[PDB]
């Protein structure tokens, strides 16, 4: 028997995240994302009641946003944790479930403030010259450049959702693996390309 | 406005607290010890 | 005879969500999915009065939205669990029944408010600049720039169903299938590569 | 001869529905289904005058909806159904009908209230506006475009028909089959793959 | 308004009311025997 | 307004009252060793 | 209006009872035989 | 205006003090001995 016992799929164990990432939050989140890490505190638990330790372990994470429910939806990518003398680097696949739901739980910050001020003070300068463009018998120019050039340069910004210090979130394995060491994984490898027939 | 409503009800959020990564290692790693016990 | 007993189709046993995920209720919802996982708590009814015991084992799920039903549409991905000292995981087809109807009844939340308000409000100074642009002889640029950088913002946002923390729903195998160990699978996978003609 | 008598087609027999689903009412209903399943509580009548007992056998079934007649046309899935210490599954086709007609009885659902009475409001914005804007020598904006965002989201919505709990339906076999045991069933492809020539 | 009437006859639908499929499955179960006797 | 009907029957919901789900698992534990018996 | 005639002559259809399928065999299973007799 | 928030919360950024990069790499020097002491 091995010394590392199998780990079946929905196995959830806790911890605290290290380092955050801001996310995001656009319509091409899942493609220019933002790496994250966090580190074990707890004890896994399996899904019969069952435990095994694995303490101060890092996990290196791959997350973007989601502003419709502003929470970061985030993809697990290793496990690294090295016990005693032996070492654990493994490529997994889960999830970050934050407060019994799914991602992490946060706010959405914009930096359009001012640009859209001044795109807006503009605008408005057009509609009193336009409305004293008007008054005849029987400015807009520079409003309208300057609005277009505002807007185009204020079409850059996405949302941002902050996220990290130090909260509590808990981390789900979505798909079942088995653990082993890197010593076992360079003997397998050889085994296997022994040809072995 | 929102036809349906448009708050939620957990009401809870995460806090940047802007602490250092360096800390947070052991902020996790005193906790770690002190929940087991 | 097989310790484990044959699953037949239309097998239903109750039990309770663990974590949540908020469902995509848009119109491409049932690609890009959120997963949740939920935990057994009953026995598992087979269709002639039968019972067997199952409980504690971990279910991994894959759902969206459906705004129309405001119900969170399921979709089982895999079975775990680990009883004694075997191991189960298996991959399922079935889905998730709320208060004796399909799905899980859930609310419909929007994020919407102030941009729309925004919106409203940058609109209401067109029509009211245009008003005053009328009277004549015989502002409304910002109010269009930015309605429409605003309308361009909020067509981002779409509906969330929030389902989640420990409501009580029921499980239903929709395909029958047999219970195996993975020391069983693993013996079968190694004879059929055998090819013992 | 065999245990099982030859179900011949047009068979039918009386049932309960155990759990229901809501009907996506659409253009495209047959397609995007939602499964549903119900159990026997009778005894099947074959034409002539005959009977054989399955009682608490259940069936899968994969329905959709009907706006004109608001009725929710089932097809059936499987068979399911564990005889003392045998075993049935088999794939059948049928369908159900209540109170002597084809389909379920219900009635029609739908979410578009709030949503029109905003879109209802913003245009009478525009027509009030666009009343002032009429009177001259010799808000209409925010009115088209919360208009058009209204209407684009409310386009979403469908028709549901919720139908479900525990009404009184009858299921009728389309096709004539013959029920026939899992190990019976494994025994005869065993001695068709031998090609017994 | 429909030109041809635009009322049924039967004036009967199902009746959803709110019950859990765990019981519906029981209210099957005791039904079934009564009904057979 | 919506011409048919626009409400439904069954009037009840689920309730995210903001629990960890380290808790759902507890929960479940005890309930399904109590509903058994 | 249309040109030619818009009714029929039978003026005679039927009559959706709201009767109920198992019954409907049980009625065709008495009569069938006082019919031949 | 921005419909959220357009403030951060850590309000903590970095200083660009015009400090020559050959200081730099002695000012890294002297702080890692007296850390690690």
């Amino acid at each position: 028997k091995p010394r590392f016992p199998w780990i079946s799929s929905g196995s959830f164990v806790e911890a605290i995240v290290v380092e955050g990432a801001d996310a995001n939050a656009s319509v091409t989140g899942d493609k220019n994302t933002a790496p994250m890490q966090l580190r074990l505190t707890g004890k896994v638990q399996m899904p019969n009641d069952e435990e095994f330790d694995l303490t101060g372990c890092f996990v290196t994470l791959e997350a973007w946003g989601d502003v419709s429910s502003e929470r970061a939806i985030v993809r697990s990518r290793s496990i690294s944790c090295k016990l005693g003398d032996d070492d654990i680097d493994q490529k997994i696949a889960g999830h970050v479930s934050f407060m019994g739901k799914n991602g992490i739980k946060g706010e959405v910050v914009m930096r359009n403030g001012q640009i859209l001020l001044y795109a807006g003070g503009a605008g408005f300068l057009d509609g009193i010259g336009k409305g004293i463009e008007k008054a005849s018998s029987t400015v807009s120019s520079a409003a309208k450049t300057l609005s277009d050039y505002y807007i185009k340069r204020a079409e850059q910004y996405h949302p941002v959702i902050p996220i990290g210090a130090g909260n509590e979130v808990t981390l789900v394995f979505q798909d079942g693996f088995q653990l082993e060491t890197l010593e076992e994984a360079r003997a397998k490898a050889a085994a296997r390309k022994k040809q072995n027939q | 406005c929102a036809g349906v409503k448009s708050s939620f009800d957990c009401d809870a959020t995460t806090s940047d607290t802007c602490m250092t990564m360096t800390k947070a290692n052991q902020l996790a790693r005193d906790k770690a010890a002190k929940q087991a016990g």
